[PDB]
RNA sequence: CCUGGUCCACCCGUGACGCUGAGGCGCGAAAGCGUGGGGAGCAAACCGGAUUAGAUACCCGGGUAGUCCACGCCCUAAACGAUGCGCGCUAGGUCUCUGGGUCUCCUGGGGGCCGAAGCUAACGCGUUAAGCGCGCCGCCUGGGGAGUACGGCCGCAAGG
RNA sequence: UAGCGCCGGCCAACUCCGUGCCAGCAGCCGCGGUAAUACGGAGGGCGCGAGCGUUACCCGGAUUCACUGGGCGUAAAGGGCGUGUAGGCGGCCUGGGGCGUCCCAUGUGAAAGACCACGGCUCAACCGUGGGGGAGCGUGGGAUACGCUCAGGCUAGACG
């Protein structure tokens, strides 16, 4: 059974870029949407729209890449270099505000989920809150 | 120059041995054969030919390479027309990575041409004569067109990219631009300037190259 | 200009009938202490000859290293199949902290302060190689903005 | 056993001139003059490539041997230099140059460093008015390091200051020869030191 | 004749009822144990024949248990894909068993070989993953000593 | 007053002689059978200095018990297979509660220690004085994404 939604999402995204897809479908949800709101907002991905996939509601996430390389194997610098659920089910990891992690000397980001909204590290720290640390993307 | 809608010649070649990455350049399958979408080949030609004008008038050098049996008698022709170098007979591994080691082979031709004009011919052992006569023989095959290469070429014009993926490999590593007349079986993801089209067909190779060269010349003003 | 820096030389062996014909191996690091480091691995029948070759290889493929005031713009773990290397930027004064190999390579990258850590198989060669890919992955806060464009 | 033994043997091992004797380490003979090869039967021998530790080692030594301090104190300094905010290296040097004995050297009241220590342990050195015999005393900024009233009439000190008419004093220090006094203005900066050392190599050394 | 699993199509019905799974219970090749039946062929042990320096073997002729049947016990194994179960995700080519389709082609499930990305110490793996991932169980933590010793549990015993 | 360890690799420090798989060294790899930078003395050298070595023991190197931060095709490692117990874990939308969870305020978190700063004893060790920090828990106030729970609704999982 699908055990972890978000991980499946993140993982659909990774698994795509690696093979360089223009876009990737993914079952939709009032949260997976909120996370995706950030990926676009930050710039890891072009964007996303609600799409009817065989009667079922999906999210077309529009992947983004870098330019065509020189010399041999011109597979473009990936925009989303790294991405992984930090907090997993059966191991949910919550963090205090003073405890929000800096990512890649601050270059990547961290998506949490606060009682105030799905946030970035920067925004979280600005708001003075913390919570379910969702994933590391950089 | 530009081409017509010459569709009575290119519209696919290979059976079902294709490379999934080529999909972007196919129309559909007919009688078990892939058919290249020409409306698209026009979009690619209009760029590749741009590159060549750029090169040409900039006074550049394009190595023509095609070891295919069918393109043999064509490659020779076309290159000869610009002032372009070309690889006809067989492509020597390293004619670009190990150029300085091969260019040496070139000088060996240079030095032998000399002896077979000078007085020191019949005068000296004849065993060596034959021995030396054969060396030119072979050189006047492989190097026939490479000779024109004073230094590594600004671009390569390859015909069957998948057959010459050695040449392509090399070039790719030395950052020399790649131009190839490609199709169904190639990895477009590695050819700087593609030209999707049939190629076993003399009628195809011939057109693709002639229109290129005419571009080449009109570029320099002749 | 460029300063040679030998990492290690080993004597490798073969086997023919009657003898064990030997071969030598050299690992050299090159760089200009500004921020472009090379790295060769030359094998040759004689040692002076090996290094003389390794030297060749290195100078051919360097790595432009970003340098933010002596340190590295951001940590990077880098698996090289078997070896793993950890680069983590430090503040002026702590000075380079690695081993025989990564040190050498960073030193010529002109790095000046930094915290390393080797992990897994510690094989001079691989660790070395890793340390490169490692440096090749470094990116400036500039280089990222420029990549996440629209 | 705060060392004390053959001196220009070290001027020799390091390959760098070590001003350990003041006069004489200026006359054709700090030994480095005409005999740069290190001590021992093996001085004149070809020297194999110095392993990473090796270089870090000698570079630490060059520093230590310069001020002539027992490793025990050297270490301690470095330790306390790491607890301070600032550059773990330049701050080291700071304290090092903050030593009573050393100051007397820079102030010129002594031919050399060695001679400076004695000047202190025999009490010819005033500090803000009270004498001081402990060299490990750290001079704070704005201190009046002087000479013992009693010791002013000295055949030594006297011949030294006479030399100070002509030499400039460390940029971070002042001195009134006419009154055999002198102050400590501020902690000198690395860009203000002349040492032939490479701090980074010394720091690196302590992380093994 | 009695009976389990399974696949496809239609998308009809329930409405998340799901995945895993300590201990437990059941199944569990071959040999082997009890009682009874049966016994053609084969064949431990055993009886002879030849081979050899010798032959307690490899070869030849016999041959009892056993091997077949019932009920009961035993429960191990290179019990191997030497690869736990379940879900999603990531180029293809080809051969094959099988179901639906508008059937020179599409579409589902299964078995093979080649192979993208990727992984891998390498061999290799590669939509039948040894790839990217989530859940849950099982197990490993230098070789020999030892799968021994002790203890307990099991079994008629052999033993496990 | 000056001593003690060390000078094959790790590991900074190399020669002569004695010796001859002996005598002996030795943390590990090893050294020694007449050419020993590895035994024994010597010169010389390195390191440290009223100390230097040694043995013992703790943490470290060891991400070699792996939360951080490991693994199981062949390196040690998937349970012989299934069944399902307890447990762990679980799909989409809406609302309530707000237990986990996050923010705030507050009491507590003695002193000494550690830390920063200033000072005391000619320095320092030692000591004083002042400042700052904190996890955990108590109470009060707040938030509601996500987990939990209750409610209602769905059909993409499952089942018919
Ligand atoms: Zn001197």
């Amino acid at each position: 059974m699908l055990t972890d939604p978000i991980a499946d999402m993140l993982t659909r995204i990774r698994n795509a870029t690696r093979v360089y897809k223009e876009s990737t479908d993914v079952p939709a949800s009032r949260f997976k949407e909120e996370i995706l709101r950030i990926l676009a907002r930050e710039g890891f991905i072009k964007g996303y729209e609600r799409v009817d996939v065989d009667g079922k509601p999906y999210l077309r996430v529009y992947l983004k890449y870098g330019p065509r390389r020189q010399g041999p194997d011109p597979r473009p610098e990936q925009v989303i270099h790294h991405i992984r659920r930090i907090s997993k089910p059966g191991r949910r990891v919550y963090v205090g505000v003073k405890e929000i992690p800096r990512v890649r000397r601050g270059l990547g980001i961290a998506i949490l989920s606060t009682s105030k909204g799905v946030l970035t590290d920067r925004e979280a720290r600005k708001l003075g809150v913390g919570g379910e640390l969702i994933c590391e993307v950089w | 120059v530009k081409e017509l809608l010459e569709a009575g010649v290119h519209f696919g070649h290979e059976r079902k041995r294709w490379n999934p990455k080529f999909a972007r350049y196919i129309y559909a399958e007919r009688n078990g054969i892939h058919i290249i979408d020409l409306q698209k080949t026009m979009e690619e030609l209009e760029r590749t030919f741009r590159f060549i004008e750029d090169l040409a008038m900039r006074g550049g050098t394009i190595l023509f390479v095609g070891t295919k049996k069918q393109a043999q008698d064509i490659v020779r022709m076309e290159a000869e027309r610009a002032g372009m170098p070309y690889v006809n007979q067989r492509w020597l591994g390293g004619m670009l990575t190990n150029f300085k080691t091969i260019s040496q082979r070139v000088h060996r031709l240079e030095e032998l041409e000399a002896l077979f004009a000078s007085p020191e011919i019949e005068e000296r052992p004849k065993k060596e004569q034959v021995r030396l006569k054969h060396e030119l023989e072979r050189l006047q095959k492989y190097l026939s067109g490479f000779r024109l290469l004073k230094r590594l070429p600004d671009a390569i014009f390859v015909v069957d990219p998948t057959k010459e993926a050695i040449a392509v490999r090399e070039a790719r590593k030395l950052f020399i631009p790649v131009i190839a007349l490609a199709d169904t079986d190639s990895d477009p993801d590695l050819v700087d300037y593609i030209i999707p089209g049939n190629d076993d067909a003399i009628r195809s190779i011939q057109l693709i190259l002639s229109r290129a060269v005419d571009l080449i010349i009109q570029a320099r003003g002749g | 200009d460029f300063e040679e820096k030998m990492i290690l030389i080993r004597r490798t062996a073969r086997m023919q009938a009657g003898g064990r014909r030997f071969r030598f191996g050299a690992l050299v690091v090159v760089g200009d202490r500004q921020g472009r480091v090379g790295l060769g691995f030359g094998k040759a029948p004689e040692v002076p000859l090996a290094v003389q070759k390794a030297g060749y290889y290195a100078r051919r493929n360097m790595v432009e290293v970003p340098l933010q005031n002596g340190t590295i713009p951001h940590e990077i773990e880098v698996e090289f199949g078997a070896s793993k290397i950890v680069l983590k930027p430090a503040a002026p004064g702590t000075g380079v902290i690695a081993g025989a190999v990564p040190r050498a390579i960073l030193e010529l990258a002109g790095v000046t302060d930094i915290l390393t850590k080797e992990l897994g198989s510690r094989n001079p060669i691989n660790i070395a190689y890793a340390t490169m890919e490692a440096l090749r992955q470094l990116r400036t806060k500039a280089d990222v903005e420029r990549l996440r464009k629209g | 056993g705060r060392y004390i033994g053959p001196v220009c043997r070290l001027c020799r091992r390091e390959g760098v001139k070590l001003y350990l004797k003041g006069e004489r380490c200026y006359s054709p003979k700090c030994a480095m003059e005409r005999r740069p090869y290190p001590p021992g039967q093996h001085g004149q021998k070809r020297a194999r490539r110095p392993s990473d530790y090796a270089v870090r080692l000698r570079e630490k030594q060059k520093l230590r041997r310069i001020y002539g301090i027992s490793e025990r104190q050297f270490r301690n300094l470095f330790e306390e230099a790491s607890k301070k905010k600032g550059v773990t290296g330049s701050v080291f040097l700071g304290l090092l140059e903050s030593r009573l004995d050393n100051v007397v050297y820079r102030l010129g009241f002594a031919v050399s460093r060695r001679q400076a220590r004695q000047l202190v342990r025999h009490g010819h050195i005033t500090v803000n008015g009270r004498r001081v015999d402990l060299p490990s005393y750290r001079v704070r900024p704005g201190d009046e390091i002087a000479v013992a009233e009693k010791s002013r009439n000295l055949e030594l000190i006297r011949q030294n200051l006479e030399a100070m008419k002509g030499r400039k004093v460390g940029p971070w220090l002042s001195l009134d020869v006419e009154g055999m006094k002198g102050k400590f203005l501020r902690l000198p900066d690395r860009e203000d030191l002349a040492l032939p050392v490479n701090e980074q190599l010394v720091i690196e050394f302590y992380s093994r």
